């Protein structure tokens, strides 16, 4: 038929496009940051140590204000943490107990909540009647939901199984945007500083960059091997990390999108199954599923530091505003607030 | 600080909340469906408890509390949500035997139990279910014999299978979906013809949960 | 018609004391440091209570070889005497309290559920050792010490007049052996043989595979209860029916024969029941292959 | 037939 | 149809691509050089990499 | 709601017991803890008890430790205020609040209608200076508190709570921390306040401004009240 | 009886103490296992001490036999010989640590803690051996009271009896007090050495962290030298009056102190877990 010779139009704009990515890719960031600062052994102590739940926890975010903590575990829980006093806050009965990702609302105000109901589940922790009641039970995805980051006060935008990164509205609960165009079941999400560009990992191992609205991919980003379990995002600037189950956290830029160098290691035969960068972007804490956590340099690779102690698969890590301290929610019951 | 010492109280209350109610999920006993075709799962999970990913089906027996989660409308990658599961403590598979002389009806390459003896031994020697007993679950069986003298068992597999009894037929497939499992030392199954009968479905499926409950407290107890 | 001389006895008794010390001491710390490194809480306990059963014998070894010297303290036959006696009844009611703990997991899944529960590990324990202590208190505040026959040397014997019957202390002592039988082997082991007798016929019903896994299962389980069982009995049995024919050996007199086999024969039993107490661990706690692997 | 048991052993039973 | 289907998909594929084609790359050397501009410029004030004062810390 | 509707109070005799039962419209009553805060028509706010939730600690002021009991009933939503013994000076207006407590709480957000008990006719000192002055509007009025101890604490926050009812009503909380706003409130007020000292500005005045204020402290759990400055409209 | 009521006083005290300190240092993940040994060095103690309360109560009595009290005058020089050389060792630790921070790992490098303490402990039962074996009870001057006094006269003739003991009694003062006690004195003189090179740091607030276990220990062998120096020094001055001729009016103060100097001397035995805590 014609399908053959579409396919070949396609080949030829795909080799056009490695054309240019070879024209633009002439150093790495290790060939400019060769031996630029280095970090050594940074290697942080357990500070706090929360044990509310008590089985498989899967999700965490940090809030805006830097101390206050969710977090989601396979029981039917969704205690807020007071990590500088080590208090609960908010427990808050789930009505899916197959949860995979929860966000604190910048306003501070708002919790998300998603798993394998395939519904984004809102719940307004402020309540002049005093209890923590859902707000909103947004559906419409096919598949499992994997991330829930909130966009904005009331826009919110997610990530499911569907191979679609919907775009969401508390105040009116309709699909602003479907965002398609992944091949893979779609895992992580992470948002722009300026939150009007976000990055998704897929299952096709391939990040994609999208617009906040009306938009679909802008730049594609392969080399991965496996999948993307986990992504992250720089805290300025037109970089973000990509965490995959095949042991690398790659990153790569978004004003050339190019990849710049993979953070391997012959011993780690496992995968990465969350990644938060640090404050400045100069570190890269990644979560591992050998009951491990270890930081990077995100300009020279190597052992920043070791983060290890958790008995099972740290499931996921985030790093407060602030800078001041790295929570690790590993399947292990107890959520571990690291310096 | 008076309001500090009173958020800690209210941090008392929640944990013990959060252990009542965790003690509580102890008691549950939490069992996965597995459909491989869409057949006779539905009429199993029927018999027994007479677009979300996952359907919890609660229901109780002779006192004994079952949370039957049903994954059937996943239409997703099974391995990212599969470690959700691992600690339940009994895994119901539905498989019809009147699915021979239709390959799928639409791939027509492969049978339908094909797929399900993939599907099974993919769910056995699966690394978070090393130590998880299979309810093992015939449906239409009454179908399958009364087919079974007409056309014989043999079409499914070109291997020689047995006789074209329904004898013959039934300890043929039973065994050939026994033999898949690499673990039966940690790991054995509950063969089981699924009939009309709804009542003695559910208290087989009451024999399997005791048996599996009692070797975790034969390897829980000083033995073994 | 006593003859209570019995030459071969005099140096080898206290050498089995000396050899059952070793093998107790030190086959207790093996399984107790591995805790420290439900049914495990009871573990621990059986542990430490056999260790300081058997770690008070060389004192009494002293007193055997010397010939009723006791020169290792005054009021040290009193504290040997009752850590003895209160950890010989912690032992014995630590394997009450696991087997019983055991008989609820494996005859009811769930239904003696809330039994384990409410047994729990810390509140049996904790109970099982109150009530050895309230009955090994008596041997703290009787067992006197010195005068040897009233005379020469120094024994550590038994005044029973001092808190019950001036006149009868053998009544007394009559009494608190009847009470020491019937509490701490007569109805325990009636525990451990229907509790064990349930759990094997529930191997029986429910294990019923024809497979070579499954006959495997029947021997290994129906083995270990037996074992279990006629262990105890036999470290048991000799010597508190020996205390006991003896005893009817003060009342019924027997011939001369009988009581002079008794009484060559009941530092023997002692020692059997005292080496089984130390093999008690490698037989019930390390027997365990997950909690032998830990220690491996 | 005088000894009482309470000697030897360490139990005086 | 099917085939309509995959006619669609290359017609997206081929516009997602040529979208692709019109992105501007600057310099990976340029990036890199942004990326450790801002690392020096903001790496004061991380605890991560220079431990802030021991009192200040509220964990 | 949160609606506390107060029931009890009467022509009691000294020496008496009287209930005052106040119900709660459901607001997990259980979790909110309860207050009692008293007023004589003749003088100013004065706290009377505290339960925390679910009857975990009580607390009395000392004038009233043995003589009044109070106690709740989470299923009915209800607590009850006994009092053992009656005295002249116990004729007092009856308010009791709600107050929850965490690191976002905001404690005394509503009080209760409250009920009249016409019987018969070493801390930190609120000394509120102020007094009724008359004031006419868009002044920005300021209001001054002062405490003998520093409510901060090693905690960053000062226990101060800013509180305005007319003659008649029920207080509401403008400010929890002297900072922050409660609900219900324009962002004219504000508390403002130092370590040790307080104040109250309000930009633009209004009739609803209108009313007596009081400064409260919750270092410890004895609270101490000021006597109200009503900002007549004149 | 001050002293007996000294000897339980300290009982009761240090086995609250320095079993509380040991469990929670064994549960607390170089300088931990020392001031563990330090720990495990003082229930030795405490569980012979009341022992030692019947022993001087009548006078000097004790029935408990010849074995008994044999193991519990080993364990009383063995507790103390390895504080000292616990206090010792840690003290390398820590001074070579203040001078030359990076030059303290090589020592934990080549000596580990576990490994020095178990060095220390056999060597502190060796020297305590004589101790040990010496102890035998009699009836003294045909006495009811049944002592097991330090009994010379075995290892050596009756002549040379005199001499053997003044040679003990020096040699065990010495390494038990002196030699340790002045190389740990080095140590610190080191120590204020860099402290005064370091006069930026030299502030008590300013260096909280090192100061602290500086400081701990600073408490520990004041305390130390505080009791035990004055028995060993009362110990040294009985021989000194007895070969070199003091006045005897001075002999007999010493005869009236000691009790009082080695009771005190074992109060560290119940201090060093209230200076850890």
């Amino acid at each position: 038929s014609e399908l053959d010779q579409l396919r070949q139009e396609a080949e030829q704009l795909k080799n056009q496009i490695r054309d240019a990515r070879k024209a633009c890719a002439d150093a790495t960031l290790s060939q400019i940051t060769n031996n630029i600062d280095p970090v050594g052994r940074i290697q942080m102590r357990t500070r706090r140590t929360l044990r509310g739940h008590l089985a498989k926890i899967y999700a965490m975010h940090w809030g805006t204000d830097s101390r206050l903590l969710v977090s989601a575990s396979q029981d039917g829980k969704l205690i807020i943490w007071d990590s500088y006093t080590t208090n609960k806050v908010h427990a808050i009965p789930l009505r899916s107990s197959w949860v995979m990702t929860c966000a604190y609302a910048p306003s501070g105000n708002y919790v998300a909540c998603g798993g394998l109901d395939n519904i984004c589940s809102i719940y307004n922790l402020k309540t002049r009647e005093g209890n923590v009641r859902v707000s909103r039970e947004l559906a419409g995805h096919t598949g499992y939901l994997s991330c829930c980051r909130f966009l904005d006060d009331n826009q919110i935008v997610t990530s499911s199984g569907d191979t679609t990164c919907a775009l969401w509205d508390i105040e009116t609960g309709q699909q602003t945007t479907t965002f398609t165009g992944h091949t893979g079941d779609v895992m992580s999400l992470s948002l722009a500083p300026d939150t009007r560009l976000f990055v998704s990992g897929a299952c096709d191992a391939s990040a994609k960059l999208w617009d906040v609205r009306e938009g679909m991919c802008r730049q594609t980003f392969t080399g991965h091997e496996s999948d993307i379990n986990a992504i992250c995002f720089f805290p300025n600037g037109n970089a973000f990390a990509t965490g995959s189950d095949d042991a690398t956290c790659r990153l790569f830029d978004l004003r050339a999108d190019q990849e710049l160098m993979t953070y391997s290691h012959d011993n780690i035969i496992c995968g990465i199954t969350s990644v938060s960068f640090s404050k400045s972007g100069r570190l890269l804490l990644a979560g591992y599923d050998d009951f491990n956590c270890n930081v990077w340099d995100a300009l020279k690779a190597d052992r920043a530091g070791v983060l290890a102690g958790h008995d099972n698969r740290v499931s996921c890590l985030g790093v407060t505003d602030d800078g001041m301290a790295v929570a690790t929610g590993s399947w292990d019951s107890f959520l571990k607030i690291w310096n | 600080s008076a309001e500090d010492k009173a958020a800690v109280e209210r941090s008392k209350m929640i944990d013990r909340n959060l252990r009542e109610d965790g003690e509580k999920a102890a008691r549950e006993v939490k069992l996965l469906l597995l459909g491989a075709g869409e057949s006779g799962k539905n009429t199993i999970v029927k018999q027994m408890k007479i677009t979300t990913g996952i359907v919890e089906t609660h229901f109780t027996f002779k006192d004994l509390h079952f949370k039957m989660f049903d994954v059937g409308a996943q239409r997703s990658e099974r391995k990212k949500w599969i470690h959700c599961f691992e600690g339940v403590t009994a895994i119901i598979f539905c498989v019809a035997l009147s699915d021979y002389d239709l390959v799928l009806a639409e791939d027509e390459e492969m049978n339908r139990m094909h797929e399900s003896m993939k599907l099974f031994d993919s769910i056995c020697n699966n690394k978070w279910f090393t130590d998880t007993s299979i309810i093992l679950f015939l449906n239409k069986k009454d179908l399958f014999e009364e087919k079974i003298k007409k056309s014989p068992l043999t079409i499914c597999y070109p291997e020689y299978a047995g006789s074209n009894t329904y004898e013959e037929a039934a300890a043929y497939i039973q065994c050939q979906f026994e033999d898949l499992n690499k673990r039966k030392d940690t790991k054995e199954i509950y063969t089981h013809f699924t009939c009309s009968t709804d009542t003695k479905n559910v208290q087989f499926v009451f024999d399997a949960v005791t048996d599996v409950i009692i070797k975790n407290n034969l390897k829980d107890c000083g033995l073994f | 018609c006593e003859y209570t001389d019995w030459k071969s006895s005099g140096a080898l008794i206290p050498a089995i004391y000396m050899l059952v010390f070793l093998l107790g001491t030190t086959g207790n710390g093996l399984v107790l440091w591995t805790v420290f490194r439900s049914a495990d809480i009871f573990i621990a306990s059986l542990a430490v209570a056999d260790l300081t059963f058997v770690v008070t014998l060389p004192l009494w070894a002293t007193y055997t070889y010397r010939d009723y010297d006791w020169p290792f303290g005054t009021f040290f036959c009193k504290l040997s005497s009752y850590l003895i006696f209160v950890n010989m009844y912690a032992s014995v009611f630590c394997l009450t309290g696991l087997s019983f703990d055991r008989y609820l997991a494996i005859v009811r899944p769930v239904a003696n559920a809330r039994l384990r529960l409410r047994v729990s590990g810390a509140v049996a324990t904790a109970v099982l050792w109150v009530l050895a202590a309230l009955l090994a208190m008596p041997v703290m505040v009787l067992r006197t010490t010195g005068d040897l026959e009233n005379t020469t040397k120094v024994q550590c014997y038994m005044d029973y007049s001092m808190v019950a019957t001036v006149s009868s202390e053998w009544a007394w002592e009559v009494g608190l052996g009847v009470s020491s039988t019937t509490v701490g082997f007569v109805v325990p082991f009636t525990i451990m043989l229907t509790c064990y007798f349930f759990i094997a016929q529930t191997i029986a019903g429910h294990f019923r595979k024809e497979r070579i896994e499954g006959l495997r299962k029947r021997r290994r389980l129906l083995s270990i209860i037996v074992v279990l069982v006629v262990t105890f009995a036999l470290c048991w049995m000799p010597y508190h029916l020996v205390k006991t024919l003896y005893m009817l050996g003060s009342l019924l007199h027997w011939p001369c024969d009988f009581d002079l086999f008794l009484m060559n024969i009941f530092p023997y039993c002692t020692c059997i029941s005292y080496v089984n107490s130390c093999l008690n661990p490698f037989l019930y706690a390390f027997f365990d292959p997950r909690f032998r692997q830990a220690c491996t | 037939q005088r000894p009482r048991l309470s000697h030897k052993g360490p139990m005086p039973f | 149809s099917n085939n309509t289907a995959s006619i669609a998909q290359a017609r997206k594929l081929v516009e997602q691509l040529k979208m692709e084609a019109n992105i501007d790359r600057i310099k990976v050397s340029k990036a890199a050089a942004d990326l450790m501009a801002y690392c020096e410029a903001h790496a004061k004030e991380d605890p991560l990499l220079t431990p802030v004062p021991a009192s200040e810390n509220p964990f | 709601d949160v609606q506390l509707v107060e029931s009890g109070g009467g022509l009691v005799q000294p020496g008496g017991s009287r209930k005052l039962s106040c119900s709660a419209s459901g607001f997990a009553f259980s979790s909110f803890g309860m207050h009692w805060v008293r007023q004589a028509p003749e003088k100013g706010l004065e706290w009377v008890a505290y339960i925390s939730s679910g009857s975990g600690t009580i607390y009395y002021a000392d004038t009233v430790k043995g003589r009044f009991t109070i106690s709740r009933d989470d299923p009915k939503n209800t607590l009850f205020l006994q009092m053992t013994s009656l005295r002249s000076e116990d004729t007092a207006m009856y308010y009791c609040v709600r107050s929850i407590y965490y690191y976002g709480s905001s404690p005394f957000d509503f009080w209760g209608q409250g009920t009249t008990l016409t019987v018969s006719s070493s801390d930190i000192v609120m000394t509120q200076a102020t007094s009724s002055v008359p004031v006419t509007p868009g002044e920005s009025v300021s209001i001054s508190c002062r405490s003998s101890k520093s409510l901060l604490h090693s905690n960053g926050n000062t226990y101060l709570y800013w509180f305005l009812q007319r003659p008649g009503q029920s207080p509401q909380l403008l400010i929890y921390r002297m900072s922050n706003l409660a609900s219900g409130v324009p962002d004219r007020f504000s508390g403002s306040g130092s370590g040790t000292a307080f104040t109250l500005t309000i930009s633009r005045l209004e009739a609803e401004d209108v009313g007596v204020y009081y400064c409260m402290q919750h270092l410890e759990y004895p609270l101490t009240f000021g006597a109200g400055t009503k900002l007549e409209l004149k």
